[PDB]
């Protein structure tokens, strides 16, 4: 019986898919800006014995 | 025809009460009508209002007040412990500044 | 902040394949939705904006701006599906795509950090006011009100572009950041005054600055009550948000031309106050209260002070929120009674006393009283007047009485005294309206509790 | 608690109570129904006199255009209980 | 408040009001009785000697004087009855008065209870939607051609006829409606 | 005797009121709960000096539990 409660209210998921999508493509921008990672004289750092990066 | 065109004539307006006594303002059909309000109330009060208020009063300090006030008390203490004044006229300490060398 | 944009760009298409019963539900549901996700730019530091990318940013002055804007939404949605009941499916949807791409620019706009696409955008937002206006307006007027709209924008904001050009094959960037730690004062020249005025002129006629309001009397009164919500809420805070992002290139300029504005602005403050006095339109009455708080507004940029900043910031916020429950208490009235003289329909109070309470309520929040965030934003303003000088405190105390008696004199007008006998048709209060009555106070109260969210990155 | 309900019988023997003890009226030629120019041969200085006396009495005003119609004690009772929601 | 104006007040109409306002003025400046009474019989005499003039023209200019002398002597602060247009009470509970129409949107749950006066108001507005195609008939008939010339109204004069435009006047809300 | 009071409806008002009184409680009542749940039994963090060599986390830096 699910085909018509979909075909009715599948409109429901386009603004969280949408979201979702914002937040990966956010972090799509957030990977092209890491020139300057770990190397500002503030919070220029030593890494941990595990770690490979300071902030993602 | 003593008339100019032809036209509908203005209809009177529908009271939404006539056909549903208790009929929230929403739409003419009751079922649509009553969820258009649960859903109002619910996203608009309950998801919005009250956890979006106590969301906001626990935000994180990132504007750095209590550690602007626990680095001022800490400046303070040490520049009365050693009799240093409070604070400075100058914010940049003057042998980094080259004046011109003529005033003349 | 894709994040906020992209959930814009879908609500387009869940409107447009939105089975027709369900329309104002999703578009409601999913509007809250956006605003709850936007509630998380509140979180500022204290020292830098908050950089997303290369295109947008958010600073502690947009992110009120935004939040409102989101906020706003679903209260238009709520308020309009009234009076378009009758309409057509594919117009209801174009209507809904209206109001979804104004937000939408108004979004990108609020965190452009390029001017030229600042521009762009804050131009882009006529369109669908101007579609709206044009095309669901009620009386006649309305065709002449938009082109009052569009030309007085568009004389005020066509040199700007100019200007905006020049300055990037001088500076060779319009980022604003750059533009900011590579600022230069401004010599004293007729090149550099009328490239001053070239950038202020687009911002002091969107205010509107008096003397150049003419348009928005007009606007606020043909438009339907989506479009005045939208025009007086947060269209007229563009001319607001971009003098104090412009003025940062304006300096030491600014100290002498600011005199003709300053004038303009206190003296048609009082003008608009008493105009308010006698004022036969419930809501041009609302209008040129707009013009009133927005002169304010400006001498407080115009002063250019931290005080005058964070008051402004405030009085946007608090105008804003103020302004739409104004417009949607006279909308009510309309709708019963289809008529916008304020003598019409009288002794509300009796007849309806959950609405006399909402407007007892608006109209105390209208004289700014304490500890209401229109008071604060009023006060820190008129400190920082008084700092400049100490004369002010006259025209701005002038205005704080006449503001006071207006505002109740609309109050004692529509709710006090005996109702008017063959006014037969004044049914009761709907649960719709008296939701956005309440989604309107409340947050003004709750932001009274946390005032330090909308005193702007001068806090 | 507040004054009682008025009455019309009430209302009746007040106008009759005070209309007796005016100096130019005999109490027993007046009745309910006696005209005041034609029955008692008063003037209208006379009949301004007890409307006032009656506006004294009751404790409200009544106008002058609707004082002038008022002739018979009867008639000063209708408009007393008319302009009191008196009905029983 | 009751009768119809008319186009234009007669002499005797005048001079009856000058004289129930110097009364009171007067009463209002003799605040006890015995006082007031002495002073009242000394202004009916006043009024009084001049009560026989056949020149009427002589009997205006008299009147013009007595206005003159009235308003030169008028108490600044005459009492008021309290719900009088100038009274401490005069529209105090106005805001209490509630118009009969506002019942026809009560709630089912609201009409639930007071079921006989709903049957009351039901018969009522019966009788006034019969009532009202005679009730303009008879004002169309008795009309002037050339339109009404006071605000007076007709009665009822057939069998079972009420009063033509009788609704707003009986169904007034009270005099203290709460 | 008792006489009928004309009045206009408040039924709509007094159901918009309980309305939102009851949305308003029902999504509030379990928040103040949990939050003095947390206040009584997780308290505050107490303020301390960093430890040599250690490179706390960023959330770390607040006291509120909360805000955490
Ligand atoms: C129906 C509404 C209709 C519509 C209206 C519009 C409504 C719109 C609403 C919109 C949404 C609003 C959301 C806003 C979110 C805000 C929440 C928040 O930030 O919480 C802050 C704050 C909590 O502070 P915190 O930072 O979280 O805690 C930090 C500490 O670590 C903690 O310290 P601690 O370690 O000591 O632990 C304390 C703990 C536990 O402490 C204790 O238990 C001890 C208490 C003392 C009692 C000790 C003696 C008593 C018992 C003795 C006998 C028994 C013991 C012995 C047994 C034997 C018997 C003898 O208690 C608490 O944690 C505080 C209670 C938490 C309340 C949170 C509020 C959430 C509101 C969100 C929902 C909004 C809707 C309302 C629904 C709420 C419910 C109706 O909440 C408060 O309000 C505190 C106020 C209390 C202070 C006292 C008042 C002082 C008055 C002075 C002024 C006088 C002038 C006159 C003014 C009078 C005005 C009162
Ligand atoms: C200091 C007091 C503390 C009180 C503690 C409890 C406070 C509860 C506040 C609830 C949230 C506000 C709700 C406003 C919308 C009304 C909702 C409604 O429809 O109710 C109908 C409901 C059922 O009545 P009904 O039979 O349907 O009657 C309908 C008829 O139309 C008949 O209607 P009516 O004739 O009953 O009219 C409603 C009534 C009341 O309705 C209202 O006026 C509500 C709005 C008040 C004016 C707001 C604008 C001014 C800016 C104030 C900003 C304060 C924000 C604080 C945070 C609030 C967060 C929500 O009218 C008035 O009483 C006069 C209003 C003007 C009051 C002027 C006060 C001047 C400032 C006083 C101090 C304020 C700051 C406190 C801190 C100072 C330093 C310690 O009645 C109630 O629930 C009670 C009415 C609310 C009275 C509250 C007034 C005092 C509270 C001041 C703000 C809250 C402060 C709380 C923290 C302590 C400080
Ligand atoms: C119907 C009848 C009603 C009357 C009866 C009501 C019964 C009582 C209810 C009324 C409550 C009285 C208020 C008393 C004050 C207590 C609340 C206060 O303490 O909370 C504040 C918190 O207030 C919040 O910060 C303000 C709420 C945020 C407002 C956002 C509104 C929601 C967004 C919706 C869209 C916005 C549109 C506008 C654009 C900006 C504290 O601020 P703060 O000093 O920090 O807290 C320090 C401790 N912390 C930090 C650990 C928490
Ligand atoms: C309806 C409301 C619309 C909004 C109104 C906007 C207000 C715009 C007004 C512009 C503000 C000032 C403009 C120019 C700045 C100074 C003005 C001038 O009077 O000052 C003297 C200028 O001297 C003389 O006045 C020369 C100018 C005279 C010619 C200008 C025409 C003024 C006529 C007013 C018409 C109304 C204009 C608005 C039309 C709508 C200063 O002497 P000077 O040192 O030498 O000039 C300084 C520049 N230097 C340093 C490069 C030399
Ligand atoms: C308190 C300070 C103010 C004092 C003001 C008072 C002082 C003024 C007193 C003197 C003024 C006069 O007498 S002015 C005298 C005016 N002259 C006439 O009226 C002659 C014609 N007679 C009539 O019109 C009627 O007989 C009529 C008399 C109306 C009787 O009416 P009735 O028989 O059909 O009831």
């Amino acid at each position: 019986n699910v085909l018509q409660i979909v075909r009715d209210h599948w409109v429901h998921i386009l603004v969280p898919v949408g979201f979702v999508f914002g937040c990966y493509l956010d972090r799509r921008s957030d990977e092209k800006l890491t020139a300057f990672r770990n190397k500002s004289l503030l919070f220029k750092r030593e890494l941990r014995p595990n770690e490979e990066v300071t902030w993602k | 025809p003593t008339i100019r065109l032809q036209e509908d004539p203005d209809p009177e307006d529908e009271n939404l009460y006539e056909k549903n006594p208790d009929s929230h303002g929403y739409d003419k059909d009751p079922i649509v009508d009553l969820w258009n309000m649960r859903v109002v109330f619910f996203f608009g009060f309950s998801i919005v209002l009250v956890l979006g208020s106590t969301f906001v009063a626990y935000l994180p300090d990132y504007r750095m007040q209590e550690w602007a006030r626990r680095e001022a008390e800490r400046l303070v203490k040490y520049r009365e412990a050693n009799g240093l004044p409070l604070m400075e006229s100058n914010c940049f300490d003057p042998n980094k500044i080259q004046l011109p060398e003529d005033e003349d | 902040m894709l994040k906020i944009i992209i959930p814009t760009t879908m609500l387009l298409p869940m409107t447009w394949m939105s089975k027709h019963n369900m329309i104002w539900i999703n578009a409601t549901v999913h509007s809250l939705l956006i605003s709850l996700i936007s509630l998380s730019l509140l979180n500022q530091l204290g020292e830098n904006s908050l950089n997303f990318s290369l295109t947008f940013f958010s600073d502690s002055l947009s992110a009120p701006l935004l939040v409102l804007t989101t906020w706003l939404l679903p209260l238009m949605l709520m308020a309009s599906q009234s009076h378009l009941s009758k309409e057509t499916t594919t117009r209801k949807k174009l209507y809904i795509t209206m109001l979804i791409l104004l937000q939408l620019f108004l979004i990108m706009t609020f965190t452009a950090t390029e001017l030229i696409l600042f521009y762009i955008l804050f131009e882009a937002t006529l369109v669908p006011t101007l579609i709206i206006i044009t095309r669901w307006g009620n009386q006649t007027e309305r065709l002449n009100a938009g082109l009052y709209f569009l030309f007085y924008t568009l004389a005020g904001s066509l040199p700007l572009l100019v200007a905006l050009v020049y300055i990037q094959n001088t500076t060779g960037s319009l980022n604003f950041l750059i533009i900011h730690y590579w600022s230069h004062p401004l010599s004293n020249s007729w090149s550099n005054i009328f490239m001053w005025l070239a950038c202020i002129m687009a911002f002091m006629v969107k205010m509107p600055l008096y003397g150049l309001h003419l348009w928005l009397p007009k606007a606020h009164v043909e438009a339907p009550i989506a479009g005045s919500m939208v025009l007086a809420a947060v269209l007229l805070k563009l001319g607001g948000y971009g003098m104090m992002r412009i003025t940062t290139i304006l300096n030491p300029l600014t100290n002498y031309m600011a005199y003709p504005f300053l004038m303009l602005s206190m003296w048609g403050m009082i003008m608009t106050s008493s105009i308010c006095l006698r004022q036969t339109d419930l809501k041009s009455l609302i209008a040129y209260s707009s013009v009133s708080h927005m002169a304010l507004v400006i001498v407080a940029i115009m002063i250019q002070t931290p005080w005058s900043f964070m008051g402004a910031t405030a009085l946007m916020i608090a105008h804003g929120l103020t302004s739409s429950m104004l417009f949607c208490l006279a909308n009510t009235n309309y709708e019963r009674v289809h008529s916008r003289t304020m003598i019409l329909a009288r002794g509300l109070q009796t007849l309806l006393p959950l609405m006399a309470t909402w407007w007892l309520v608006a109209s105390l929040t209208n004289l700014a009283l304490p500890p209401s965030i229109n008071l604060i934003g009023e006060l820190f303003i008129i400190t920082a007047s008084f700092s400049w000088s100490n004369i002010t405190i006259i025209l701005m105390g002038m205005n704080m009485m006449i503001t006071a008696l207006y505002s109740l004199y609309m109050l004692i007008t529509t709710q006090r005294g005996k109702y008017t006998h063959h006014i037969n048709n004044i049914k009761p209060s709907f649960t719709r309206e008296n939701a956005l009555m309440a989604l309107h106070i409340l947050p003004l109260l709750l932001l009274t509790l946390n005032p330090k969210m909308i005193l702007g990155p001068l806090y | 608690s507040d004054a009682p309900p008025l009455t019309l019988e009430a209302i009746k023997d007040r106008v009759l109570y005070v209309l007796k003890l005016y100096d130019k009226i005999d109490p027993e030629k007046l009745s309910v129904n006696s005209h005041f120019m034609k029955d008692l041969g008063l003037d209208s200085l006379d009949q301004v006199e007890i409307i006032m006396a009656m506006e004294d009495e009751f404790g409200f005003e009544i106008p002058d255009i609707d004082a002038e119609k008022l002739m018979c004690p009867q008639e000063i009772v209708d408009y007393i209980a008319d302009k009191k929601d008196v009905y029983e | 408040a009751f009768s119809a104006p008319a186009a234009y007040l007669t002499h005797q109409q005048k001079v009856l009001r000058l004289y129930k306002r110097a009364l009171r003025h007067l009463e209002s400046w003799c605040v006890h009785r015995d006082k007031y009474r002495y002073f009242a019989c000394l202004m009916r005499a006043r009024f009084d000697e001049h009560k026989n003039e056949k020149d009427m023209v002589k009997a205006t200019q008299l009147l013009r004087q007595a206005e003159e002398e009235f308003w030169y002597g008028q108490h600044p602060q005459p009492y008021i009855f309290p719900e009088s247009p100038g009274g401490t009470s005069y529209e105090r509970y106005e805001c209490y008065k509630v118009p009969e129409w506002c019942l026809d949107d009560w709630h089912p749950s609201e009409k639930a209870m007071y079921p006989d006066y709903f049957a009351k108001r039901e018969q009522w507005k019966r009788l006034r939607r019969e009532s009202w195609e005679r009730e303009v008939k008879q004002l169309q008939e008795e009309t002037p051609p050339g339109g009404p010339r006071t605000e007076a109204l007709p009665p009822a004069r057939k069998e079972g006829d009420l009063p033509p435009l009788w609704w707003h006047i009986v169904t007034r809300p009270r005099e203290r409606p709460m | 005797k008792r006489l009928f009071i004309i009045k206009p409806s408040g039924f709509y008002d007094r159901r918009f009121l309980k309305l939102m009184r009851f949305y308003i409680l029902l999504t509030g009542i379990p928040v103040a709960i949990g939050i003095t749940l947390v206040n009584v039994f997780i308290g505050e963090a107490e303020l301390a000096d960093i430890p040599e060599g250690y490179v706390p986390e960023h959330w770390e830096y607040f006291k509120h539990p909360i805000s955490r």
